[PDB]
C-alpha cells in the first residue's frame, strides 16, 4: 500500500531508532571516590524488590472486584503480565536507558497500582465492563438452553456442519476440502446473517457512493410537514 | 489506554510506545534530532550532583 | 528494631528505603490476602490523604525519635545548645545578627538528632560479599536460593564496659555522646536447595580509616559469627574474631 | 538489476548541455503553499517528492543543509 | 488547477458524483454521523497482526472444553 | 523561510496518506501471519492420514 | 477470613502441614492447580517450575496462593529465590521452624 | 537474589551522611596542612568535614 | 424527551385531541393549520446552552485534575520520596490555588460584586438613568 | 468572633487597601490561560496514540498483545467468532 | 457423544462500580470530550439543495 | 539574540555546571531477563514473527 | 481529522515539540511548564499574544506585568532552592576545596 | 426491530413514557445529585 519513502525517518542525533538515551548536552559523567567530597543523588538498588512487590500489590488488590470468577482472574493474569513484560520484549534496550530503566518502570508501575487502590484504574473499568457484557450473553443463552431452545449460535454450526456435507458430496474430482474453502463458506453465512440484521450503519459509503447517514437526504424535497401522536 | 496515560500524567505524547513512529514523523527536520526517551514521565527528575576538589563538580 | 514502621505488613526493613512514586498513599494497606468489595470502604472520607501522610510518615517518623531518644540526651544538646540560644534571643530585637546566632544552635540540634536517631545501615553489599567468599558458608547457602526469617540490628545503649573500651571513659567525649554509636544484631537465614539454617550474629563499631579527622567505616564488623544447621549437622564458623580485631584498631569516638 | 542498471548509468540521469545556463526552479513550493484549494493534498505530496528525488530520499540531508 | 472561481462559488467544485443524475447536490460530507454512541457487536479492530501468545491456548482450551472430546484433549495434553 | 509550521504540514499529510491506506497496510501484515499459521497446519493434514496409509 | 467463589461467599480454610509427606502432597498440588503449568503429571520434588512453563511472575502467584492457604506472610525478598518445587518444601518447614523455636513468624 | 542483580560499580563511592568516605581530605582543602595547631585540630575533629563546617559558618 | 416536555404532555392532552384527530385532517385550510402546529416529539428540540455547558463542563473539569494533581512541595523537601532535586518545587501549588480561585469567578464578576457599590461613582450613573456626570459628584 | 473574620469584609475594603478587587481579575484570567494551554497538551496525546497502535507495527518485529487485548479477545468475543473456532474445531479436529 | 452436550450456568454479574457512568465517566480523555462538543455543535449541516445558500 | 542568551544561560549552561548525571548504575536487571527471555521465544522468531 | 485540520496539526505538534525538550533534562517539565505558559505572554507581546485579554481588564498588558515579576520572582528562587538540595556542603558544590 | 418507536407513527401514551437516551442521562445526573445531599448539606 503505503511506506515510509524517507529512508532517514529513524535516525536521531544518538543513532538509529534511539528512544532509550537520547543525546543531550549534559551527559552522564563518571564520578571518582578520591576527589568527591559529598553527593547528591535518588538512585538505589531497590528496584528489583519494588518490581515484585507491585506485581503482589496490582494483582491481589484487582481480585479483590472479581468475585470469585476464575476465568477471570487467570484472565486478568495474562493482561497484568503484558504490562510487567514490556521491558523485557521491547525493541528498546531498556537496560541502555538514561538515568537507569529499571527505576523508572518501577515509578511508573506505582502511579498505576495507586490508582488500583483506589479501584480507579481505566483497566479495571474496563474489564468490569467487558465481563458483565459477556455474562449477559452467556446467560442469555443459558436460559434459552434450559428452555429446550437452541441458540443462535447452534443454528449456524448446524447449517455449516450440513453446508460441508453438500460441498464435499459434490467434490469427488478432489479430495482436499482446505481450511480457505471452509472459511469462505462462514463468511458467505457470516455476510448473509449480519445483512439480515437491523444493525446501525457502520460503513461511511453504501452500495452508492452516498453517505448512509440520516444527514444524507438531499432534493428532490417530497416528505410533508411532521405529523403528531395519535391518541 | 488514553485515559491511563491521562490518569497517570503521562501527557507526553509516545512516551509508553515502543516505536512512536508518529514521533518521528514530526522531528524529521528538526534541530536536535531526538525522539521521547521510553516510558519517560513527566515529573521524574533524576539529576544528582556533587561537590569535588575542583569547582563545579570537576 | 526498625524504628520507621506503619501498619503496612509487608516489608518492614525496607520501609525507611524504598522510595515510592505514589502521589498520595494508597487506599488501603497492602493486602494479604485476596478480600471482598466490601471488606474495603470506597471512596474514602474526606481529608483521607492529608490523614494518611500524618499515620504513615509523621508519626512513624516521630516514633524513631522517641524509639532512640536515648541518644540525643547529652549534656551539649539539653544545655549548651538552648542555652546558646537563649542568650542571643534576649538580643534578637536589636538587630538580624542575634536572630541568627540563637536559630543555628537550634537548627544544629535538629540535626544531630535527626542523624542519630535513623536506623542503623550498614553496608549489606560489603556483608553478603563477605560471606559468599567463604567456603563453609558458600557450602550451603546461595545468593539465588537464600532468604530472610528475621532481622535485627540497633544501637548499643551507654556506655560499654571500660576495660574492652577504656576509649568512652573521656569526659570530652561524653559531653558531646551518651551512647557508644555501637550497634548488635543477628540475621536469620534459610537456603531453600540446602535446607540449611543459619543465625549470622555480629558486632559493629565505627573506626578510622585511611584519614585524620574523618570517619572510616561507621559501621565495621569487628566480630561476625555465624551458627550454621543443616540436616544433622551442626557447624560454627568465625568470620571475624573481636579477640583479634580489637588489637589492630579502635572506635572512632563520633564528636558532633 | 534492471532498477540500478539505469539509476547508474549516466545517459539516464544526465542533464543536457545548456541545462547550466537554464532558469532554475530553485524552490520545492514550501515558501508560497496554496492552502485553500480543493487539491491542496495534491501539491504538498509534489513538494515531498520533489525534496526527496534532491536527497535521495535521505531527507537527514535537507535537514543539515542550508534553507 | 490554481484558479478555480469565485468565493462564493467555492463550495461547488468539491462534489464528484458516482451517477449521471442532474442537478447534483453540491454538499461534500467531511464524516460520517454518530449521533448514538451505541456499543458494537463489532469486534475491536486492535485484534490484527498480533503474533501467537499465551492468549491463543487459554481461550482454545476454553472453546474445547464446551466439547466431549477437547475435554479429553485439554485434560492429556 | 521558517519552515518549521511547513514541516508539521507535510507529516500531516503524509499521515493522511498512511490512514487512507491502512487497510492494505495491514492487510499484507497479516498476509505473513497466515502462511506461519498455514504451514503450522500442515503437520495436522499429515497425521489424518495415517490411519489410512496403515 | 471469607472469600467470594464464583459469585458465592465462602468460609476460608487454613492448612496445618506440620509434617513433610503432606508438604510435598501441597506443593504438588498448588503447582499442578496453577493454570500455566505444563507436565502436571512430570512434576516431582525435583521439578523446576522453568521446565513446566513457569517465571518468575508464577512463582509470585504461587506464593501468593500459599498465603492464601497457609496463612503465611511472604516478604518480597523470598520470592525471588522459590524457583523450585523442592524449594517451597524447605521455605515451608523454615517458617514452621521459626515459629516453634522462635515463637513468631519471620519477618515480612 | 537482590545481590545478584546489585551492581558492585556503585562502591566508587561510600556515602554516608551526605558525604564520600572515600575523600582524600589529608591531600586536598583545609584539612590537607598538617602544621595546625590545637584549635584547628579540635575544630575539625568536631566536623570532620571542611564543607559542613565552612557551610556552618556561611552563616555565622 | 426531558420531564417539562412530559409535563407539557398532560396539560395538552385535551389539545393535542382537537389538533391532530379534528383540525389535522379536517380540510383545505383548517387542516394545513393543524397539521402545521401539531404536537409530539420536538423536531429539532435539542437545547444547544444544555449541551455548552456539558462540553465546556468537562473541558474544563479534565484541566482541573491536572492542574490539582501535583506532586507536594512538602514531601519533596527531605529528599527521600521520589525527589531529589526539584528545583521549581516552589510552583507546585501555583496551579491549585488558581483553579481554587476560579470557584469565584462568577461570585466576584464586575466591580458592583466586589465591593459595595453605592460608594462608587458608577452607582451614582446608573441611577441617574445611565448618565454622564462629574467626577466628583461623589463629594457634591 | 475573632478580629480575623473581618478579612470577609469588602464594603470597606477601600480603607485599608482596596487591592483584593483588582488582583482577583489577574487571578480569573492566569487560570483561564491555563486552562486553554494545559488542556490542549493533556488532550492532544491522543493523535499520537490513535496513529502509533494502528501504523507502528513492522513484520520483521512480533506485536505482543496488551492488557486491552488480552480481555478483548477472551471476554468481548463475538457469536461468529465463537462459531468459527468451534466449526474449524468441529470440523478438523473431531469429524477430520 | 457431542449431541449430549449440556451447558454450566454462569455467574450473574460482575462488579458494578457505584461511581462511573456512560455520561458521568470517572476518568477523563478526549473521547468524551468530543462526543460532547459533537452534540453541542450537532451534526453537520447537511445542505440538501443544487447551489450554495451565498 | 538576547531571548537565546537569555534561557541557555540562565537554565541551560547554569544546570549544567551545577548539576550532573552518574554514569554508575546500582542495578542492572533488565539485561540478563531480556536475554532469558529471548531464549524464550527463540522458536516464534524462527518463524520470523 | 488530525490530520486535515490545521488548527490541531499546529497545536499537537507544537506541544509534542516542546514536551519532547524534556531530554534536554533541565528539570521536571510538570513543574516548570506553567512557567513557560508565563513567560510567553512576556516575549509574546511582540507577536501580540495578548489581544484576547484586550476586553478582560482595563490594561491590555496586565497579563504581561504580571508574568514578568512572575517570572523574576520563580527565577530568582531557583538558585536557593538549588543551594537547599545541596545541604550544608553547598559551598563545596560552587568553589570546591578550600586553600 | 419494527415495533421500534417513530416520531411520526406514535401514540400519546408512548411518547409520554418513551424515556430514551435523554432521560437515561439524567437519570444519570440525577444519581449524583442525591449522592451529594450530604457533601452539600
Ligand atoms: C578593637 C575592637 C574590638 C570590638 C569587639 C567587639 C565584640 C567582639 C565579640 C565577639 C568576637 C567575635 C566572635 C569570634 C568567635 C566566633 C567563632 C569563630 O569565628 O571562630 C573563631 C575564629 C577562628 O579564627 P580562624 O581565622 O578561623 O583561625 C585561623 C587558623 O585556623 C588557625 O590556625 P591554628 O589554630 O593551627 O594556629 C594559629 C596560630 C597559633 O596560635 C597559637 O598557637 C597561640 C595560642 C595562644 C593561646 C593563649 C592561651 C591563653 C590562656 C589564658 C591565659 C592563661 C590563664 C592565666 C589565668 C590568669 C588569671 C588572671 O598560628 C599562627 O601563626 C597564626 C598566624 C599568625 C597570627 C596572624 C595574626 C594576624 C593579625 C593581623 C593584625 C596584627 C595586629 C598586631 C598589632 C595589634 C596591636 C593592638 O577567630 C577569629 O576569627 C578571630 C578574629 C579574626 C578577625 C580578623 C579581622 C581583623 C584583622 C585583625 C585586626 C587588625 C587591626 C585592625 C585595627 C588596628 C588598630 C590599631
Ligand atoms: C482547632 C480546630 C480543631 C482542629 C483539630 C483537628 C485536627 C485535624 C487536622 C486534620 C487535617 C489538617 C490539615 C493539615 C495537616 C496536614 C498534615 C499532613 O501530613 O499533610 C501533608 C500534606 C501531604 O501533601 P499532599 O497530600 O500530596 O498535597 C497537599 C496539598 O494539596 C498541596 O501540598 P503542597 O506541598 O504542594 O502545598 C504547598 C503550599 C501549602 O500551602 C500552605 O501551607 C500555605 C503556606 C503559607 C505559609 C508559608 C510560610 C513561609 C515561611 C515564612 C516564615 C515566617 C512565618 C511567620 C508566620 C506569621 C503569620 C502572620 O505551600 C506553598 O505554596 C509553598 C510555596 C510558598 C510560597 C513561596 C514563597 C515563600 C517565601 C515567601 C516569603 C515572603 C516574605 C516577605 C517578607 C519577609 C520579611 C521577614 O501536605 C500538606 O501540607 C497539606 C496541607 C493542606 C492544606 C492545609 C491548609 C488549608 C487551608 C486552611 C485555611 C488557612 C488557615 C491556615 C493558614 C496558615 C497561615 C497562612
Ligand atoms: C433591524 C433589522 C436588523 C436585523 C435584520 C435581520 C436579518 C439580518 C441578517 C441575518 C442574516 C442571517 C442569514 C445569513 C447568515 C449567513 C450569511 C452568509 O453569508 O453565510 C453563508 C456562509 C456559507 O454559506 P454557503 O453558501 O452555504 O457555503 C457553505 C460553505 O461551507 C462555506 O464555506 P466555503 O469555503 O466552502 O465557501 C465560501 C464561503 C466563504 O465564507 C467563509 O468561508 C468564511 C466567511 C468569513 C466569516 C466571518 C469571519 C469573521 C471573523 C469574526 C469577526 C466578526 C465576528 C462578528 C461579531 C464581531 C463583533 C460585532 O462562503 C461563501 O460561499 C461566501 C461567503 C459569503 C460572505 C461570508 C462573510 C459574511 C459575514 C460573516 C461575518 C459577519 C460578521 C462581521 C461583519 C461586520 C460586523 C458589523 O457561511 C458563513 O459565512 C459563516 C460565517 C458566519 C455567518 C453568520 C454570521 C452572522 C450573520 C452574518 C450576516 C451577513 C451579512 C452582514 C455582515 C456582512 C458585512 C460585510
Ligand atoms: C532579608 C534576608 C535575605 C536572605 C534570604 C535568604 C533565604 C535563604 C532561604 C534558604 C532556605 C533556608 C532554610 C534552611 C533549612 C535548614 C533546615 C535544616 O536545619 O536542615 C539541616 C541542613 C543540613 O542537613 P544536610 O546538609 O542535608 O546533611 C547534614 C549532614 O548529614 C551532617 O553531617 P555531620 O554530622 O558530619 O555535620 C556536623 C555538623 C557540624 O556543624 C558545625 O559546623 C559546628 C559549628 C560549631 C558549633 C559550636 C561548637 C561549640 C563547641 C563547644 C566545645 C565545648 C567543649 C566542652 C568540653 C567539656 C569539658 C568537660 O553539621 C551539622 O550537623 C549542622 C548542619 C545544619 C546547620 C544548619 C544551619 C542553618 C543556619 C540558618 C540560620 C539562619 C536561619 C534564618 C531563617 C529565617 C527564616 C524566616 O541544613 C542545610 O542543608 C543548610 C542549607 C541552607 C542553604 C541555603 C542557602 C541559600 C542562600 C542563602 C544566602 C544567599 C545570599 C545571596 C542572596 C541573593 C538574593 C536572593
Ligand atoms: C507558540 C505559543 C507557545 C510557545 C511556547 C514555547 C514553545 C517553544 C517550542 C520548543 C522550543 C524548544 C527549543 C529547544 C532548542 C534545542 C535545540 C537543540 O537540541 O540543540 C541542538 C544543536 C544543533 O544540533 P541539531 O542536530 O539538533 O540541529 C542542527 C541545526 N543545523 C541544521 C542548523 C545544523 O546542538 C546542540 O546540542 C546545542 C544545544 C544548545 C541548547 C541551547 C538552547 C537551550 C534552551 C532550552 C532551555 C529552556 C528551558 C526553559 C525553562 C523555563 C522554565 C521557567
Ligand atoms: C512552641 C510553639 C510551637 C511552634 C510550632 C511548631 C510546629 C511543629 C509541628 C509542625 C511542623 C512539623 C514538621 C513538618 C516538617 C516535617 C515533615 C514530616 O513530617 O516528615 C516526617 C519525616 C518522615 O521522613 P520522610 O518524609 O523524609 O520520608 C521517609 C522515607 N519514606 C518516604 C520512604 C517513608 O520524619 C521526620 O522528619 C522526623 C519527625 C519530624 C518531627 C516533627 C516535629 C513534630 C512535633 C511533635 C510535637 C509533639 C509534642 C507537642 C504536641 C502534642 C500533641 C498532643
Ligand atoms: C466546581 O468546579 C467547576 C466546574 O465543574 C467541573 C465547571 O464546570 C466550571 C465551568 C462552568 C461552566 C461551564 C458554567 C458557566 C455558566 C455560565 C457562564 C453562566 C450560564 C448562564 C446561563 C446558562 C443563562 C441562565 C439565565 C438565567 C438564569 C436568566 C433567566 C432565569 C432563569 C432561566 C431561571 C429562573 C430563575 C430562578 C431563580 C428560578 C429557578 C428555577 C428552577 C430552580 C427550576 C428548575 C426546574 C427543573 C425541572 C430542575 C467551573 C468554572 C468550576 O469551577
Ligand atoms: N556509588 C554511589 N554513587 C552515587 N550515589 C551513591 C552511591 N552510593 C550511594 N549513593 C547514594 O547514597 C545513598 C546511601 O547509600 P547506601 O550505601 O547507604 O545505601 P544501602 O541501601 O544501605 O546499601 P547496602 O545495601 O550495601 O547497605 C544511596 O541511596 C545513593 O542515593
Ligand atoms: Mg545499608
Amino acid at each position: 500500500g503505503y511506506k515510509i519513502r524517507n529512508k532517514s525517518i529513524f535516525w536521531t542525533r544518538a543513532g538509529w531508532k534511539n528512544n532509550w538515551h537520547p543525546k543531550n548536552f549534559n551527559a552522564p559523567r563518571p564520578s571518582y571516590g578520591e576527589f568527591t567530597m559529598g553527593i547528591r543523588c535518588r538512585n538505589d538498588h531497590h528496584s528489583f524488590l519494588r518490581y515484585v512487590q507491585t506485581y503482589r500489590n496490582m494483582s491481589r488488590h484487582c481480585k479483590q472486584y472479581f468475585l470469585g470468577d476464575k476465568q477471570l482472574e487467570e484472565t486478568f493474569i495474562l493482561g497484568l503480565r503484558s504490562l510487567f513484560l514490556v521491558p523485557y520484549d521491547s525493541q528498546c534496550l531498556t537496560d541502555q536507558i538514561k538515568h537507569g530503566g529499571e527505576r523508572r518502570f518501577v515509578d511508573q508501575l506505582d502511579r498505576d497500582f495507586e490508582l488500583i487502590s483506589y479501584n480507579t484504574h481505566p483497566y479495571q473499568l474496563f474489564t468490569y465492563t467487558v465481563r458483565n457484557e459477556h455474562l449477559a450473553w452467556k446467560n442469555e443463552q443459558y436460559e434459552k438452553i434450559q428452555k429446550g431452545e437452541k441458540t443462535f449460535e447452534q443454528e449456524l454450526l448446524d447449517y455449516l456442519d450440513e453446508q460441508v456435507l453438500a460441498e464435499k458430496a459434490k467434490l469427488r474430482d478432489g479430495q482436499n476440502f482446505s481450511i480457505e474453502r471452509m472459511t469462505e463458506i462462514a463468511l458467505h453465512v457470516f455476510r448473509k446473517a449480519r445483512a439480515g440484521k437491523v444493525r446501525p450503519a457502520q460503513d461511511v459509503r453504501g452500495p452508492d457512493g452516498n453517505v448512509n447517514d440520516f444527514l444524507e437526504q438531499r432534493r428532490p424535497f417530497e416528505h410533508p410537514n411532521p405529523t403528531g401522536v395519535t391518541h | 489506554e488514553l485515559e491511563e496515560l491521562t490518569e497517570t500524567h503521562n501527557y507526553i505524547p509516545g512516551a509508553k510506545d515502543d516505536v512512536n513512529l508518529r514521533g518521528y514523523l514530526a522531528t524529521q527536520f528538526a534541530w536536535g534530532k531526538k525522539v521521547i526517551s521510553f516510558y519517560r514521565h513527566p515529573a521524574d527528575d533524576f539529576k544528582c550532583a556533587k561537590a569535588t576538589k575542583n569547582m563545579l563538580g570537576r | 528494631q526498625m524504628g520507621f514502621s506503619s501498619d503496612n505488613p509487608y516489608n518492614k526493613r525496607w520501609e525507611y528505603k524504598w522510595k515510592h512514586s505514589y502521589y498520595t498513599y494508597p487506599r488501603d494497606y497492602e493486602h494479604t490476602e485476596v478480600r471482598k468489595p466490601q471488606d474495603s470502604k470506597d471512596v474514602p472520607p474526606i481529608y483521607f490523604a492529608y490523614y494518611k501522610d500524618f499515620v504513615d510518615r509523621w508519626l512513624p517518623g516521630m516514633n524513631m525519635w522517641w524509639q532512640r531518644r536515648h541518644r540525643i540526651f547529652d549534656k551539649f544538646n539539653v544545655y549548651f545548645l538552648p542555652g546558646m540560644s537563649l542568650f542571643f534571643y534576649q538580643f534578637a530585637d536589636l538587630a538580624l545578627g542575634f536572630k541568627i546566632m540563637a536559630a543555628f544552635p537550634l537548627f544544629l540540634a535538629y540535626t544531630r538528632i535527626r542523624d542519630k536517631t535513623l536506623d542503623p545501615d550498614f553496608k549489606e553489599t560489603y556483608l553478603r560479599d563477605m560471606i559468599y567468599q567463604n567456603p563453609e558458608i558458600t557450602k550451603y547457602f546461595n545468593e539465588e536460593t537464600i532468604h530472610v526469617l528475621d532481622y535485627e540490628f540497633e544501637y548499643l545503649p551507654g556506655y560499654l564496659c571500660p576495660e574492652k573500651f577504656p576509649e568512652y571513659q573521656n569526659k570530652t567525649w561524653q559531653f558531646f555522646n551518651t551512647d557508644t554509636a555501637q550497634a548488635e544484631g543477628f540475621f536469620k537465614f534459610g537456603d531453600v536447595e540446602s535446607g540449611a539454617t543459619m543465625t549470622l550474629k555480629f558486632k559493629t563499631m565505627p573506626i578510622p580509616g585511611k584519614f585524620r579527622y574523618q570517619v572510616g567505616e561507621p559501621f565495621y564488623f569487628y566480630d561476625l559469627r555465624a551458627e550454621i544447621k543443616c540436616d544433622g549437622v551442626y557447624k560454627e564458623v568465625v568470620l571475624v574474631d573481636e579477640k583479634e580485631s580489637l588489637k589492630k584498631i579502635r572506635p572512632f569516638l563520633f564528636l558532633i | 538489476s534492471l532498477h540500478e542498471k539505469m539509476q547508474t548509468d549516466y545517459l539516464w540521469v544526465k542533464d543536457h548541455s545548456q541545462a547550466d545556463s537554464w532558469a532554475k526552479a530553485r524552490t520545492h513550493g514550501y515558501n508560497y503553499i496554496a492552502h485553500t484549494v480543493p487539491n491542496k493534498k495534491e501539491r504538498y505530496e509534489m513538494i515531498w517528492r520533489s525534496m526527496g528525488k534532491s536527497t535521495d530520499w535521505e531527507l537527514e540531508k535537507f535537514r543539515l543543509g542550508k534553507k | 488547477t490554481l484558479q478555480w472561481g469565485s468565493l462564493a462559488e467555492r463550495p461547488m467544485v468539491d462534489r464528484v458524483m458516482s451517477t449521471s443524475t442532474w442537478p447534483v447536490p453540491y454538499y461534500q460530507r467531511l464524516f460520517k454521523a454518530y449521533p448514538i454512541r451505541e456499543k458494537k457487536d463489532k469486534m475491536s479492530l486492535l485484534l490484527s497482526d498480533i503474533d501467537i501468545d499465551d492468549t491463543n491456548w487459554y481461550q482454545a482450551k476454553d472453546f474445547l472444553r464446551g466439547s466431549f472430546r477437547g475435554r479429553q484433549i485439554v485434560d492429556y495434553v | 523561510p521558517l519552515l518549521q509550521r511547513f514541516y508539521r504540514r507535510a507529516a500531516a499529510n503524509e499521515i493522511f496518506t498512511m490512514e487512507a491506506f491502512y487497510h492494505e497496510n495491514i492487510e499484507n501484515k497479516l498476509r505473513n501471519l497466515m502462511r506461519i499459521t498455514k504451514g503450522q497446519l500442515e503437520y495436522w493434514d499429515i497425521h489424518t492420514s495415517y490411519g489410512e496409509i496403515r | 477470613l471469607t472469600q467470594y467463589v464464583e459469585g458465592q461467599i465462602v468460609n476460608r480454610n487454613q492448612l496445618t502441614l506440620k509434617k513433610q509427606e503432606d508438604i510435598e502432597q501441597y506443593v504438588l498440588k498448588l503447582v499442578r492447580g496453577y493454570f500455566r503449568t505444563t507436565n502436571k503429571q512430570g512434576l516431582n520434588i525435583n521439578s523446576v517450575l522453568q521446565d513446566h512453563g513457569l517465571d518468575e511472575f508464577d512463582s509470585i502467584e504461587l506464593a501468593m496462593q500459599v498465603e492464601e492457604d497457609l496463612g503465611y506472610v511472604i516478604s518480597a525478598e523470598t520470592i525471588p529465590v522459590l524457583n523450585k518445587v523442592k524449594h517451597f518444601v524447605n521455605y515451608i518447614n523454615h517458617v514452621e521452624q521459626f515459629k516453634a523455636e522462635n515463637g513468631k513468624a519471620p519477618i515480612a | 537474589m537482590w545481590y545478584k542483580y546489585f551492581s558492585k560499580q556503585s562502591w566508587n563511592l561510600r556515602v554516608w551522611r551526605k558525604a564520600n568516605l572515600k575523600y582524600n581530605q589529608d591531600d586536598f582543602g583545609m584539612t590537607q596542612p598538617k602544621y595546625i595547631a590545637r584549635f584547628g585540630d579540635f575544630r575539625f575533629r568536631l566536623v570532620r568535614t571542611e564543607g559542613a563546617l565552612r557551610g556552618c559558618m556561611f552563616f555565622v | 424527551m426531558n420531564p417539562i416536555q412530559k409535563a407539557w404532555l398532560k396539560i395538552l392532552e385535551p389539545v393535542s385531541y382537537v389538533i391532530n384527530e379534528k383540525m389535522a385532517k379536517r380540510t383545505g385550510i383548517i387542516g394545513k393549520l393543524g397539521r402545521f402546529f401539531a404536537i409530539g416529539p420536538r423536531e429539532y428540540g435539542v437545547h444547544p446552552i444544555n449541551r455548552m455547558f456539558i462540553f465546556m463542563n468537562r473541558k474544563y473539569m479534565a484541566f482541573q485534575a491536572v492542574a490539582l494533581h501535583r506532586y507536594s512541595f512538602v514531601k519533596s523537601l527531605t529528599h527521600n520520596g521520589f525527589h531529589m532535586l526539584r528545583v521549581f518545587r516552589h510552583f507546585a501549588f501555583v496551579l491549585p490555588a488558581t483553579v481554587l480561585a476560579g470557584l469565584g469567578l462568577f461570585v466576584y464578576w464586575g466591580d458592583d460584586n466586589k465591593c459595595y457599590s453605592p460608594d462608587r461613582f458608577p452607582y451614582l450613573k446608573k441611577r441617574a438613568g445611565d448618565m454622564a456626570l462629574p467626577l466628583n459628584s461623589l463629594n457634591q | 468572633i475573632l478580629d480575623y473574620l473581618f478579612l470577609l469584609d469588602l464594603n470597606d475594603d477601600l480603607t485599608r487597601k482596596a487591592v483584593f478587587e483588582q488582583v482577583i481579575i489577574f487571578i480569573f484570567i492566569y487560570c483561564t490561560m491555563n486552562f486553554l494551554a494545559w488542556s490542549t497538551v493533556v488532550e492532544l496525546i491522543w493523535p499520537t496514540h490513535f496513529f502509533n497502535r494502528r501504523h507502528s507495527s513492522s513484520q520483521e518485529f512480533i506485536r505482543f498483545r496488551t492488557y486491552t487485548e488480552v480481555l478483548l479477545k477472551i471476554s468481548a468475543y463475538n457469536d461468529f467468532f465463537y462459531v468459527l473456532n468451534n466449526y474449524y474445531y468441529n470440523q478438523k479436529l473431531i469429524l477430520k | 457423544k457431542e449431541n449430549t452436550g449440556s451447558m454450566k450456568k454462569p455467574m450473574a454479574k460482575a462488579y458494578e462500580h457505584p461511581y462511573n457512568s456512560e455520561h458521568h465517566p470517572l476518568n477523563f480523555s478526549a473521547v468524551k470530550i468530543a462526543e460532547t462538543f459533537h452534540d453541542f455543535i450537532g451534526p453537520e449541516q447537511v445542505s440538501p439543495h443544487y447551489e450554495s445558500f451565498a | 539574540s538576547q531571548f537565546v542568551a537569555f534561557f541557555a544561560i540562565v537554565f541551560w549552561l547554569f544546570l549544567f555546571l551545577y548539576t550532573f548525571f552518574i554514569i554508575e548504575k546500582h542495578e542492572d536487571f533488565f539485561s540478563k531477563k531480556r536475554e532469558e527471555r529471548k531464549k524464550k521465544l527463540k522458536e516464534l522468531w524462527n518463524l520470523k514473527n | 481529522n488530525p490530520n486535515t485540520e490545521e488548527n490541531t496539526i499546529d497545536s499537537d505538534y507544537l506541544a509534542a515539540s516542546g514536551t519532547v525538550e524534556a531530554e534536554k533534562e533541565i528539570t521536571s517539565i510538570d513543574d516548570y511548564l506553567g512557567l513557560v505558559f508565563a513567560i510567553a505572554y512576556v516575549f509574546g507581546v511582540f507577536f501580540y499574544v495578548h489581544g484576547w485579554t484586550s476586553m478582560l481588564s482595563h490594561a491590555v498588558l496586565l497579563l504581561s506585568c504580571y508574568s514578568i515579576i512572575i517570572m523574576f520572582l520563580f527565577i530568582l528562587g531557583m538558585p536557593t532552592l538549588l543551594l537547599y538540595d545541596f545541604g550544608i556542603f553547598f559551598l563545596a558544590y560552587l568553589k570546591g576545596a578550600g586553600k | 426491530p419494527q415495533l421500534w418507536p417513530n416520531p411520526n407513527k406514535l401514540r400519546f401514551a408512548d411518547l409520554y413514557k418513551y424515556q430514551g437516551v435523554e432521560m437515561k442521562k439524567i437519570n444519570d445526573s440525577i444519581k449524583n445529585y442525591k449522592a451529594a445531599k450530604f457533601y452539600i448539606g
